[PDB]
RNA sequence: AUGACCCACCAAUCACA
RNA sequence: CACGAUAGCUAGGACCCAAACUGGGAUUAGAUACCCCACUAUGCCUAGCCCUAAACCCAAAUAGUUACAUAACAAAACUA
RNA sequence: ACAGGUUUGGUCCUGGCCUUUCUAUUAAUUCUUAAUAAAAUUACACAUGCAAGUAUCCGCGCCCCGGUGAGAAUGCCCUCCAGAUCUUAAAGAUCAAAAGGAGCAGGUAUCAAGCACACCUAUAACGGUAGCUCAUAACGCCUUGCUCAACCACACCCCCACGGGAAACAGCAGUGAUAAAAAUUAAGCCAUGAACGAAAGUUUGACUAAGUUAUAUUAAUUAGAGUUGGUAAAUCUCGUGCCAGCCACCGCGGUCAUACGAUUAACCCAAAUUAAUAGAUCCACGGCGUAAAGAGUGUUUAAGAAAAAAAAUCACAAU
């Protein structure tokens, strides 16, 4: 009687052979830690990037447009080389109609170059492969190649059609063949865009920003973008105030394949998200509505089946206590639920019952969504629930606030930023409600302060070494005080023994009893140490033992083993 | 409370005004795990002593109730 | 409220609802706000042609000339409608504009029958 | 010296055309 | 402002008899109670405090009326 | 209030709680189009653009409009007006600081005393009396814009702003944070207003006309929500079995549930409908033997009543 009428924006039908329009390429450069991405890209840009970097690592996809001495469009998108952000890449190689794949010469084809070709492979993505460090000493175009044959990657030499072009990227060697390579690539698979139709995009990355908002870096697939129009990625929407461009100059409109910087989100963005511009603001507002309900019946539904489940054991455990118990009238059965009369269940709603099984409470809030992701994966990667257990309470896009505090001061969380600030206010508040807020702008770290938290919390191995062995001889009946109190003579045999160390006694190869003596006497004297050969009385705290004439005595220490984390992160 | 019985599913939340408080869950069966954001609103269950805050059933992390399947 | 100087003047408030203007004459002070608090009212001007094709104005004229007699000042449209009134001389902006109207419906006289042409 | 808890009054017909 | 039962406090004096407390005896499952015996603080006098009572006739003071008029019970109902 | 439900085995009385009405915010669920009105989490921090100019040089304008409710029991109403400004010789007139007071003015008396808070002399000082406020609430503490053609206050903070923190949207738009709370980084000076100009005129995010939003009305193109034990309009068949769950209040669920969950039928509102929270309204010109309440006693003070007629006084156990 009620369908609900399925109304969201679906990508458009592919365009008529007619108003098909030359393109301009989009190239990803990727590949394995240190083998010169960034190098490349500053300088065709004539730009620096590799020297201002923090930790001269590329932690962020960036889209660049370039325009070459050809007159040659193309747009580079900047991806990661650790093995940390393979999401990132994976995205990169959706986005992208050419890749360069950068392998250094000294090193030759590793995992990370393995990866990189696997995601262009999956996503049947033209491939380029540009060999680097050509002006080492080591450098070996031949191996590499060799390597490369061995991946199901077909160099030009070979009759490939893979093209391999060897470059120096501090030297500026090959550069223009690794340019002319990619022109003519991209000459040869006839792109086409249209310009006239609404705009499909896909987001790369999206942050906020304290002036601008909610802010989107978006790779319009096709469609000319104007000041002003409607767009919807994912679960939110945006009127466009500015398109901008990443020197920050204000764009008026734009073309397929080029990088926008966007403005005007109600939320933010999933990176990787595609964007389809609709009508008008109602319309955006029917769309948005229609996922929000479409997921929500999805995870209802999950949520239907392991509530059914709980239900249904308790169902069972009604019925069990119903019937089993002998059903005859119900008052009667007030009476005969006298069989089963002492009920023991302890059940304590407190929130401090889970901090000796050492937990970890973690808040993340990183720079970008890309960044967020990436640790939020890290920590997906957790193996040792016996251990500790990682409890990720909150995580989100924008800089240290008062309700990430707060968030962490219930859950006795830890707060970690990257890429991020926390501003006086903030700080000398979490100093209040005793929050650690630990800032990190190199990921690695991160995760190693990670591991450092896991492992603080982490149970202290206890381990049992002896001290000292002594056999009873005599048992005697002292008085003192009224109390007849029983006195174990011993004779020590092998090692010492001391007075606040812990016992226990051996009966023929049983262990009888664990605990401290009362009092150590040897002489008339109090003797906190007896040593080997020594004779010593001993009286035990607890009167229900029995001392034969036999007996055997173990005294040990505990000593602390201090365990680091049993989870390793793969990268 | 003892003229009437069963068993009442309620949570304990923290609310924006810091104050911690027991809080009650309508419907039949919910997934509600900790960190959960809710909304909670005024009505005072009556059966249960002391507990004055309820759920709002459809927002945020408490789901509509989900028609049997 | 307490104001650092300007003068008593006859303005006119603007009541009205969106499309429907009208307005109330008024002895205000100069400094305060448009709608807002006034002297005295003097009369009322509506804007809006009615039923019969007329635009009503009401002016107070015995208290309208107590008030110029203390020295208030006329906004230029008060002036032109007591004008029209024929209370005050014509505006000279008034007959001004009147003839410019006069010369612009002779050229567009003269473009009419040389676009006829 | 004692003796779980719980128990009660809030709905209207038949017959004929 | 000045008083205010019993109990209670301070100091000095009294002490027949009564008596919290306590100690004995019964009783009882128990009996730190009721019942029996002893005995003390205290009840008394002088001086000073203390300011409490079911200090309740559970019905405010002062003038009035017996008209209108029954929630119940009680000591009838009411005016200023 | 025209009232209603609920104390008990029952009746009466007393006494609370709740229902029924009306509005606003938020949320849930639903949502077709116009018009009009209104637009509201934050005295926290603010990217960018704009919001004050005119004019033959001087000058004159430049929190005035607009914003906000932070502070303060602020204050309402009313005296009296220095000053500024306009006009004109003057006289007038508009806005009215300071100073005042017939009266009225948030809660709290478990805030009961304040501690110099008065007056004279006269010359403006010397000096002298020893006062002044307060149970008709002084002196404190808490909360707070308002009695609305409007008024009062603020203008980043340190009541103030020389100085010092430090580098200011509580102008229009925007944005971070924060909150249950979500309007355009828009067009024009065409009309009114304001500034300036002798003037044509220029400027003005005031404002005008628009944009956005079920917040409210209305109009039709629009059908969905809540409820059906009683109060209180309206129910049938299954499932469950003191479980699962429901309720504003009484209460419902223990195998024949009109009260849960779903179905059938119905009722009631309707582009809305429920829920939550705040209001509007609501207590005593009523009572005090037994229900909450006559303060253990008398005298006076302050304050009141006198409203017509008279009186003080004799066995007995005051102290
Ligand atoms: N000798 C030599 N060194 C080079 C060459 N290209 C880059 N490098 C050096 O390698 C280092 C890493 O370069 P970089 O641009 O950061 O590589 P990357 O692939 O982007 O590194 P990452 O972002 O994956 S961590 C730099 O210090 C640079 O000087 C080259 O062609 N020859
Ligand atoms: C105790 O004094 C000990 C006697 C134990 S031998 C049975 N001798 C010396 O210390
Ligand atoms: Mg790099
Ligand atoms: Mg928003
Ligand atoms: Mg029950
Ligand atoms: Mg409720
Ligand atoms: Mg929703
Ligand atoms: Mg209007
Ligand atoms: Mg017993
Ligand atoms: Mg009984
Ligand atoms: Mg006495
Ligand atoms: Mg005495
Ligand atoms: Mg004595
Ligand atoms: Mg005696
Ligand atoms: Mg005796
Ligand atoms: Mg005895
Ligand atoms: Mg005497
Ligand atoms: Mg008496
Ligand atoms: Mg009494
Ligand atoms: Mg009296
Ligand atoms: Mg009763
Ligand atoms: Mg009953
Ligand atoms: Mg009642
Ligand atoms: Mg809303
Ligand atoms: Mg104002
Ligand atoms: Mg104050
Ligand atoms: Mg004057
Ligand atoms: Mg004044
Ligand atoms: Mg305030
Ligand atoms: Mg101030
Ligand atoms: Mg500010
Ligand atoms: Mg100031
Ligand atoms: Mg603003
Ligand atoms: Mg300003
Ligand atoms: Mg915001
Ligand atoms: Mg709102
Ligand atoms: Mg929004
Ligand atoms: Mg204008
Ligand atoms: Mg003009
Ligand atoms: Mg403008
Ligand atoms: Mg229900
Ligand atoms: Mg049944
Ligand atoms: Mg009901
Ligand atoms: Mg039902
Ligand atoms: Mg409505
Ligand atoms: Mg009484
Ligand atoms: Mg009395
Ligand atoms: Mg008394
Ligand atoms: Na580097």
């Amino acid at each position: 009687d009620k369908v609900r009428k399925n109304k969201d924006a679906v990508r458009r039908p592919q365009a008529d052979p007619a108003l098909l329009t030359p393109r301009s390429p989009v190239v990803t450069i990727m590949g394995h830690v240190d083998h010169g991405k960034t190098t490349l890209l500053d300088k065709f840009r004539k730009t620096q990037v590799a020297a201002v970097e923090t930790g001269g690592i590329t932690q962020h996809i960036g889209a660049f447009l370039v325009s070459l001495p050809s007159g040659e469009k193309i747009t580079f998108l900047d991806t990661p080389g650790h093995a940390a952000f393979s999401a990132m890449r994976a995205r990169g190689a959706q986005v992208t109609d050419i890749v360069v794949l950068v392998v250094a010469a000294d090193d030759g084809v590793m995992k990370q170059t393995v990866e990189s070709i696997q995601h262009a492979k999956d996503a049947q993505v033209p491939i380029i492969l540009a060999v680097n460090k050509c002006d080492k000493a080591e450098a070996d175009p031949e191996k590499v190649k060799k390597e490369l044959l061995a991946y199901d990657v077909v160099c030009e030499d070979y009759g490939g059609d893979v093209q391999a072009v060897p470059v120096s990227a501090l030297t500026g060697d090959n550069l223009m063949a690794l340019a002319e390579a990619t022109v003519a690539l991209a000459e040869m698979l006839e792109l086409k865009a249209d310009p006239n139709g609404p705009v499909e995009g896909t987001v790369i990355e999206s942050f906020t920003d304290k002036g601008r908002g909610l802010v989107t870096t978006a790779i319009i697939q096709r469609g000319t973008l104007r000041k002003g129009s409607v767009l919807v990625a994912g679960k939110c929407w945006a009127k466009v105030r500015l398109m901008f461009d990443e020197n920050g100059k204000t764009i008026d409109e734009a073309y397929p394949s080029m990088p926008v910087g966007i403005t005007g989100w109600r939320d933010l963005p999933s990176a990787g998200e595609e964007i389809l511009e609709v009508e008008s603001e109602p319309r955006a507002r029917e769309v948005v509505d229609w996922r929000k309900y479409e997921q929500e019946q999805e995870k209802g539904q999950e949520d239907l089946k392991i509530i059914e489940e709980k239900r249904k054991e308790h169902k069972e455990a009604h019925q069990k206590a119903r019937e089993k118990y002998g059903h005859l009238l119900w008052k009667k059965r007030s009476i005969l639920r006298f069989l089963e009369r002492k009920e023991q269940i302890p059940l304590k709603p407190k929130e401090k019952r889970e901090r000796d099984s050492n937990v970890l409470s973690v808040i993340i809030k990183g720079d970008v969504d890309g960044s967020v992701e990436a640790i939020l994966n890290i920590i997906d990667t957790y193996d040792a629930s016996h251990e500790c257990e990682l409890e990720l309470v909150h995580f989100g896009v924008g800089d240290v606030s008062a309700n990430d505090v707060n968030l962490a001061e219930t859950f006795d969380g830890v707060i970690y930023g990257f890429n991020v600030n926390a501003g006086n206010v903030i700080q000398q508040s979490a100093a209040k409600k005793g929050v650690k807020i630990k800032l990190h702008k190199i990921i690695y770290r991160l995760v190693e302060d990670l591991q450092e938290e896991l492992s603080s919390r982490l149970p202290c191995a206890v381990e049992e070494h002896p001290v000292g062995e002594a056999s009873i001889l005599a048992t005697f009946s002292v008085t003192e005080g009224k109390k007849k109190v029983p006195v174990a003579g011993c004779r020590v045999q092998k090692g010492q023994l001391e007075k606040q160390k812990k016992f226990k006694l051996t009966r023929n190869g049983h262990v009888i009893w664990k605990g401290s003596l009362t009092s150590l006497k040897h002489h008339k004297d109090d003797i906190s140490i007896v040593k080997t050969g020594m004779d010593c009385g001993l009286s035990l705290d607890e009167d229900n033992m029995e001392f034969q004439v036999g007996d055997r005595i173990v005294c040990y220490e505990e000593k602390q083993i201090q365990a680091k984390t049993s989870w390793d992160p793969g990268f | 409370k003892k003229p009437n019985s069963a068993n009442r599913k309620c949570c304990r939340v923290r609310l924006s005004t810091g104050r911690e408080a027991v809080c009650f869950i309508p419907g039949e069966g919910h997934s509600l795990q900790e960190h959960h954001v809710v909304l909670v609103q005024g009505g005072r269950t009556q059966d249960l002593p002391g507990v004055k805050l309820t759920v709002v059933r459809g927002k945020y992390d408490c789901g509509h109730v989900q028609k049997k399947k | 409220r307490a104001y650092r100087g300007g003068h008593l003047t006859i303005r006119l408030a603007l009541g009205g609802c969106t499309n429907r203007p009208f307005y109330r004459i008024v002895a205000a002070h100069s400094k305060c706000p448009r709608d807002g608090r006034f002297v005295e009212q003097l009369g009322s001007y509506d804007p809006l042609p009615n039923s019969h094709g007329e635009k009503l104005v009401a002016l107070n004229f015995d208290r309208i000339r107590h008030w110029i007699g203390c020295g208030a000042h006329l906004s230029k449209p008060v002036e032109k409608l007591l004008g029209l009134s024929g209370f005050y001389p014509l505006h000279p902006m008034m007959i001004t504009n009147a003839e410019r109207l006069r010369r612009k419906r002779a050229r567009e006289v003269l473009l009419a029958s040389q676009k006829t042409d």
